[PDB]
């Protein structure tokens, strides 16, 4: 979404305006601004900042953490069928019986 | 193609170095006018260290 950009800005007939003008293009035409912009934006990325796709996976097997939901159902039966067996185990008394 | 090969994850790539490819290489991934991701990425992974 270019041609928007940044610039100097002076005041209203400002006798300097042309020139600094002047001389932003030159620096533009010289290749003396593209010097600082590598300078302030370097390519020699201390990693890739552009590829989005992370590279070693493509797919991989199943594991406990994605699983943990049936295991988090299995701990809930374990955990009622506890909860039944104490209350058994409190009214087989008033059962006197099995 | 070479879109595949500057993109790809798998394989790393490169060239003699200082050659005229090595050089072609970078005067299209460095260039002020040509400015596409394909021989960017291209002279990313072959301008490493």
């Amino acid at each position: 979404v270019a041609d928007r950009g940044y610039g100097i800005a002076l005041q209203h007939g400002s006798p300097y305006r042309d020139v600094f003008s002047q001389r932003i293009l030159e620096l533009q035409q010289n290749g003396d601004m593209d010097i600082l912009k590598h300078k302030w934006w370097p390519k020699n990325g201390q990693c890739d900042l552009y590829s989005s796709v992370d590279t070693k996976q493509k797919g991989g097997a199943l594991d406990i953490k994605s699983f943990a939901g049936v295991f988090c159902i299995l701990a809930a039966g374990i955990v009622l069928s506890c909860f039944i067996a104490m209350l058994e185990t409190w009214w087989n008394k008033r059962k006197g019986s099995r | 193609s070479l879109q595949d090969l500057s993109k790809q994850t798998e394989i790393p790539y490169g060239t003699v170095l200082d050659s005229a490819v090595y050089e072609h290489v970078r005067m299209k991934g460095l260039n002020p006018f040509e400015r596409d991701s394909m021989y960017s990425q291209m002279w990313w992974m072959i301008n490493r260290s």
